[PDB]
């Protein structure tokens, strides 16, 4: 069935599960041609596949060569996503394979089910959570590795850095979604909040700054304020 | 012309014979149906007046034997039986007529409808979908589930239609996932036509049998199978041309025969909008499209 806020804590139990977000797979810039027309140019994209309990992110970079000579690219992108996720699962040992894959967009259900026919015990499900994983490319180090790629490439990250040493998976996922929601809502101001103090650094091997416990509380408040401020601006409240 | 005598009619019932129907009152003097255009196939079906739950009936071919109906007061239904003593049967059917207590199969000479609906239906294939080898006729009712449905609980009482599942390994070649899901031609031509049904005649026969079980008994699994077999053809970009042109005729007569007030339950909006307006074969069903629009425009 579909995932929602009733069975929300289930996300952090011991059944391995993976979120799959396909919104950054096919990416284009829209520009004007010489005859005056408008043309698209693809840029590298990525599949965002995230185990929410451990933070592990399987970032499959989708290089623009995938699209060459192909038609109906927004349709193809869903099937290419499904092909790559299936391949990822197949590459894994059985005890590391996911029992469930949750797709953030319902259009991914049939492509993924078809590609996963060899795994009839892996449940493929939509979600009613509005998750902000489309803003993954607002994370500088993710955007940089995607744009620099010259061929298809899989990159592994822990999107929680070392947070699980100090907080629970539930709490880490809430912090992640708050940060990404803020980045999606006002990217430049969210980045200001995070990079405001040059004395707090991002480790070479991390994605986010090395905040103390109390600094994270402050940062989270500031991100909640940014989101609420933007809501009021948008709806005149 | 063959005859299906009835021993009696102890309970009030609506009796269908092929596309026709009539009513019999409780304990009315009624001794069956005469003047039946022998064909290759017939169906006789029942819906009891005092309980319209369970419609049920029997598919039969008059050329396979002499059949009659007798009410069973223990199981509470009209049962088909075969009379193996031919001299006895001839004695009855020449007399019951001679008493005039039978209804005449009312065939208009212009009406070709029953054969247009059952052209490809054959008893030998019916008896493989409905497994009961001790009888030459086959019982179907409103409640019987299909083998496919069972896979998602008595195998003796199942409808063994060919399983069609668009999201199955049988339907999708590894390495051709998108191709075969978006164009079901492989599954139609290699798997179903060449592999399982062997020819289009057997395919159309099961499609026609499923339609008729859905319409005459309100059998839900038969309706699913009918729609699945239509959608498989329509969703294939490559279909022999003889098959497409014949499909249009088959579906036209099915739509023409459907009760007008049964549309909310016998026609799947998604399948029909897809087949008539979106699918590879949208422009290949001209006559079916025309009857559907002018008879059921609300579904589309
Ligand atoms: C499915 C999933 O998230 N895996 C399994 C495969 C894998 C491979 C390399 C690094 C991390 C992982 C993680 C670790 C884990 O969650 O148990």
């Amino acid at each position: 069935g579909a995932m929602n806020s009733s069975n929300y804590a289930e996300l952090f139990n011991n059944d391995i599960k993976l979120f799959v977000d396909d919104t950054n797979v096919y990416r284009v810039t829209v520009h004007k041609t010489f005859e005056g027309n408008v043309a698209t140019k693809a840029i590298n994209g990525c599949i965002f596949t995230l185990n929410p309990k451990t933070g592990h992110l399987f970032l499959k970079i989708i290089h623009t060569s995938v699209w060459a000579g192909q038609k109906r690219l927004s349709q193809l992108a869903k099937w290419k996503t499904a092909e790559e996720v299936s391949a990822l699962v197949r590459s894994l040992p059985k005890e590391e394979q996911p029992k469930q894959i949750i797709v953030t967009r319902k259009a991914m259900l049939d492509p993924l089910e078809v590609h996963m026919l060899d795994f009839p015990n892996i449940a493929i499900r939509p979600t009613e959570l509005r998750l902000p994983f489309s803003a993954a490319m607002s994370i500088d180090k993710l955007s940089d590795v995607v744009m620099k790629a010259t061929e298809p490439q899989m990159v592994l990250f822990n999107i929680y850095d070392d947070w699980l040493d100090r907080i629970s998976s539930y709490t880490a996922f809430s912090r992640l979604t708050l940060l990404l929601r803020a980045l999606k809502t006002n990217e430049e101001s969210a980045k200001m909040i995070l990079l405001s103090d040059p004395t707090i650094t991002i480790k070479s091997y991390h994605l986010w700054p090395s905040f103390t416990d109390e600094q994270w509380i402050t940062i989270e408040s500031q991100m909640r304020d940014l989101i609420l401020t933007e809501y009021g601006r948008k709806y005149n409240v | 012309m063959n005859t299906v005598p009835f021993t009696s009619a102890p309970i009030e019932v609506t009796i269908g014979i092929d596309q026709y129907s009539f009513n019999v009152k409780e304990n009315q003097p009624f001794h069956g149906i005469k003047d039946i255009p022998i064909g290759h196939v017939h169906v006789i079906h029942f819906q009891h007046a005092d309980n319209s739950s369970m419609r049920y009936g029997y598919w039969f071919d008059c050329r396979m034997g002499n059949f009659y109906i007798q009410y069973d007061p223990k199981d509470g239904l009209y049962k088909m039986m075969e009379e193996r003593d031919g001299a006895k049967f001839e004695n009855i059917v020449h007399n019951f007529k001679e008493r005039q207590m039978m209804v005449s199969y009312p065939k208009i000479d212009e009406d070709d409808t029953w054969y247009n609906l059952t052209e490809f239906v054959q008893m030998d294939k019916i008896r493989k979908i409905v497994r009961k080898d001790e009888n030459q006729f086959s019982y179907v009712d409103s409640s019987m589930t299909t083998v496919q449905e069972n896979e998602l609980s008595d195998p003796a009482h199942s409808l063994n239609y060919t399983v069609i599942n668009f999201k199955s390994r049988e339907a999708i070649r590894p390495g051709h996932e998108m191709e075969d899901f978006l164009d079901k031609s492989y599954y139609l031509n290699t798997v179903m036509l060449q592999g399982i049904f062997k020819n289009s005649s057997n395919y159309f026969g099961e499609l026609q049998f499923a339609f008729l079980n859905a319409m005459f008994f309100g059998n839900y699994g038969s309706s699913l199978q009918w729609h699945a077999m239509i959608e498989l053809i329509c969703s294939s970009a490559t279909v022999p041309k003889h098959m497409l042109d014949k499909l249009d005729e088959i579906l036209y007569y099915q739509i023409k025969t459907l009760p007008e007030q049964y549309s909310d339950i016998l026609l799947n909006e998604r399948v029909w909008n897809i087949c008539l307006y979106s699918s590879f074969q949208k422009n290949s069903l001209h006559n079916t499209e025309k009857i559907m629009e002018n008879k059921y425009p609300e579904l589309l």
